[PDB]
DNA sequence: AGGCACTGGC
DNA sequence: CAGTGCCT
């Protein structure tokens, strides 16, 4: 249930799209991506009809982290009408990720 | 014989005040000393050892002391004070010729700590006073509350400085003595600190007085200087900048950008089993931030971070054509499997290897050529302007650039250059080498009366090389490769005794042969590698048996692991052997070294005595030596021709000299610049 | 082979 | 300091 973005298709699943979007950009050679990683397949199931997680390895698409600023990974991005609602950095417990999301949902 | 020394205020290219100078005379075993006011007394002492016929040693006297003495005699006292070389004995000079095996920090513009090996303890702390002195001065004054400015502990005088002259005189002294205990050079039976100056010399290995004239004489090439074409260069900085920018905007757009792992500090473990796992990138872990502000009595935190929530801090890099590492990342994301590593797991990354890297994608492909080139620019971007050792960056106010050069700097007895390295501008033959070697060039000095440019003298030892190879080997031989050079072919008979085809590949082959070269490179001629190198190089020998009896004889003479670590060079020094495999060619390089710096001496001393003069002011002035040629401005395209001439006329007397069993020979050439002049 | 020196990266 | 390249 997860979107797997590109750097090529992020502007219309990301920012010309309808609803709240969750991105998270990492890389395979984190070790708190690989942490979070299961977390978010699990929020995607919970979440769903209220938020779309979305995913954007750096290494695989390069244009796109830098117009960000990430300066850390896993980064994660919550989206609303094309633009950035919140931000956290870094491997939040299932725990943390749902309070940040009811809280910014 | 008196031992002296100097404190001015400034290196020889700005000095303007004369501190002060201290005197040893072995004649009276006593130190005088000479403050501000007692310059001219300084000054008639000296001469008056002159007038005795006597002998006056410094310690890099011949590059500083002497000719700063000439200066500040003129400026401060205008008064004419010249003197004669044959007076002029240097413990450095001496220090480089016996223990040639060592390197020194040239008088404290090299740090002792890069420099290899040991280094002798005197001349250590020589070149180590300025900053001692230095260090002792700053002392004293954040010590009185005083603040320290660049380099204010030359601009007066004071007594801590005429203590550190007086314990340099001391110093300079107890070198010379240990230097003179050198039997191999000086005989045993004479008191060398007893003698006059003719004595001196005569009495001495013919090196002592070689490498003594050597000195003075370059000291008088660095002062001349190259006239330099700073317009030219910085025209060319503006071309190659431009080159430089649109390949990298090119490199850019093909290799884009990508995040590195960078500032982490905690170590990353396993959240299952705690178990360290240090081949990941290092994280960190905030111990401030949540999800919400801290409550009082909640607000969301706008913060990012989440303590307890690791996360791998990164970095944005964009590709970088100067870098090896970027250019092994992306090439082998590209499919290149690296061949040859470097000892430390890097994988080789030089201009051969780039050439032989074969990638499906095509823009990236070319995109090989467009890094070897951007890496070829950057060489002489930063050889030309940006660099440490820039030319622009070392032009002077005369127009000239003033390398510096070491008479004696190599184990074989070459010269070293530096400061920049003028013995290292681009050959004409590699890319922009026509615009920089131009650059250099007596056209861009205009006489000093007239305002007409000069006219440059460059010549060159013929294939002096294989010359002292056919020398060493005519006691094998009876000259039969002497007498090829100069009749028939000695490349053709070459290509005949080494199995190789095209007569260039020979041409090319006993080159890597002299100058030393595995049989890799060696193969390298013949298609294979190391392989058929390895029977190239020995089907040589094969058929030139005086070769293998000359490295026979080399081997019986250092080896029985050794008997004897130096061999005799032609001016009978010691010339260190490294190894036994580079026996010949030590003995090969130290004869071709010797014997062009014997002739330069011998055709600036044929030019004087024929009635011209070495300056600016003059007829000639030799304006660089480098290796086996030396490029020298006239006054004139007349003078010029007497200098190509004179050289000749040198090269032969050198040859006859040395009762060398292969003629030697030299070529000149006349021009207004190094680009033309070669 | 003998040297000097530039740039990248720690 | 490692890896390279410029000169003879
Ligand atoms: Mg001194």
């Amino acid at each position: 249930k997860i979107i797997h973005l590109t750097d090529d298709s992020f502007d219309t699943d990301v920012l010309k799209a309808d609803g709240a979007i969750l991105v998270d950009f990492w890389a395979e050679w984190c070790g708190p991506c690989k942490m979070i990683a299961p977390i978010l397949d699990e929020i995607a199931d919970e979440y769903q009809g209220k938020l779309t997680v979305a995913k954007l390895n750096i290494d695989q698409n390069p244009g796109t982290a830098p117009k960000y600023g990430i300066r850390g990974i896993p980064t994660l991005l919550l989206f609303k009408n094309g633009e950035v609602a919140a931000t956290k950095v870094g491997a939040l417990s299932k725990g943390q990720l749902k309070e940040f999301l009811d809280a910014n949902l | 014989m008196i031992v002296s020394d100097i404190e001015a205020n400034a290196l020889l290219e700005s000095v303007t005040k004369f501190h002060c100078g201290v005197i040893y005379d072995y004649s009276t075993a006593e130190y005088v000393s000479y403050r501000p006011s007692d310059f001219g007394a300084y000054l008639d002492a000296l001469e008056a050892e002159v007038a005795r016929g006597g002998l006056i040693v410094f310690h890099n006297g011949h590059k500083y002391d002497v000719p700063a003495l000439t200066k500040l005699a003129k400026l401060q006292l205008n008064r004419e004070f010249h003197l004669p070389r044959e007076n002029c004995i240097d413990t450095l000079v001496l220090s480089r010729l016996i223990h040639s095996n060592l390197k020194d920090t040239d008088m404290g513009l090299l740090r002792s700590g890069k420099l290899p090996g040991a280094l002798e303890a005197w001349g250590y702390r020589l070149g180590e006073m300025k900053g001692e002195y230095k260090d002792d001065f700053k002392r004293m004054l954040e010590e009185q509350g005083e603040e320290y400015v660049d380099g204010m502990e030359w601009w007066n005088f004071n007594e801590e400085m005429m203590d550190y002259n007086v314990q340099d005189v001391v110093v300079t002294k107890a070198l010379l003595e240990k230097l003179l205990s050198d039997k191999h050079y000086f005989p045993p039976e004479i008191d060398f600190t007893d003698v006059g100056y003719t004595t001196f010399w005569s009495e001495s290995l013919e090196a002592v007085d070689i490498e003594h004239r050597a000195a003075w004489l370059l000291a008088k090439q660095e002062r001349n200087g190259f006239p330099f074409d700073t317009k030219a260069i910085e025209e060319l900085y503006v071309e190659l900048a431009a080159r430089r920018s649109e390949l990298l905007r090119k490199l850019t757009e093909t290799f884009g950008s990508w995040y590195q792992p960078k500032g982490g500090t905690e170590m990353f473990c396993h959240p299952r089993t705690g178990k360290p796992l240090p081949k990941y990138p290092r994280i960190k872990t905030p111990k401030v931030g949540g999800i919400f502000k801290k409550p009082k009595n909640c607000e969301l935190d706008t913060r990012e971070y989440v303590a307890g929530a690791p996360y791998t801090p990164v970095e944005h890099v964009v590709f970088n054509p100067s870098s090896r590492d970027h250019i092994q990342k992306k090439l082998q994301e590209a499919g290149w499997v690296p061949t040859k590593y470097t000892d430390k797991g890097a994988p080789v990354v030089d201009d051969e290897v780039l050439e032989g890297v074969r990638v499906d994608d095509p823009e990236k492909q070319a995109a090989i050529d467009l890094i070897k080139e951007y890496l070829m620019i950057q060489k002489r971007i930063g050889q030309s302007a940006e660099g440490d050792k820039a030319w622009l960056r070392y032009v002077a106010e005369d127009g000239k650039i003033h390398g510096s050069v070491n008479p004696n700097g190599a184990v074989t007895g070459r010269a070293t250059h530096a400061f920049p390295n003028l013995a290292q501008i681009p050959g004409v033959r590699s890319p922009y080498g026509e615009q920089c070697r131009a650059a250099f060039g007596a056209e861009h000095h205009l006489d000093g009366i007239t305002g007409k440019p000069w006219v440059q003298a460059g010549i060159d030892a013929s294939g002096l090389e294989l010359r002292c190879l056919a020398h060493f080997m005519a006691r094998f031989d009876n000259g039969e490769y002497a007498h090829e050079i100069l009749n028939g072919d000695i490349h053709t008979k070459n290509q005949i005794a080494a199995e190789l085809p095209t007569r260039d590949n020979a041409k090319t082959f006993i080159y890597g042969f002299l100058y030393g070269a595995g049989d890799e490179k060696i193969g390298q001629i013949v298609g294979a590698g190391k392989e058929r190198g390895k029977e190239l190089k020995k089907k040589f020998l094969e058929n030139t048996p005086a070769i293998a009896a000359l490295r026979e004889s080399i081997q019986q003479t250092l080896v029985e692991k050794w008997k004897r670590r130096w061999i005799k060079g032609l001016d009978g020094r010691k010339v260190h052997v490294r190894s036994p495999h580079a026996a010949l060619n030590t003995l090969l390089q130290s004869a071709g070294a010797l014997i062009c710096k014997l002739w330069i001496i011998k055709t600036e001393e044929m030019l004087v005595e024929k009635g011209l003069k070495h300056g600016w002011d003059g007829d000639f002035a030799y304006m660089a030596w480098v290796h086996d040629e030396i490029q020298v401005g006239c006054r004139t395209e007349e003078i010029a021709q007497v200098v190509i001439e004179t050289a000749q006329e040198a090269m032969r007397w050198v040859g006859d000299h040395w009762n060398f069993r292969c003629l030697l020979d030299t070529e000149g050439k006349m021009g207004p610049n190094w680009a033309i002049c070669h």
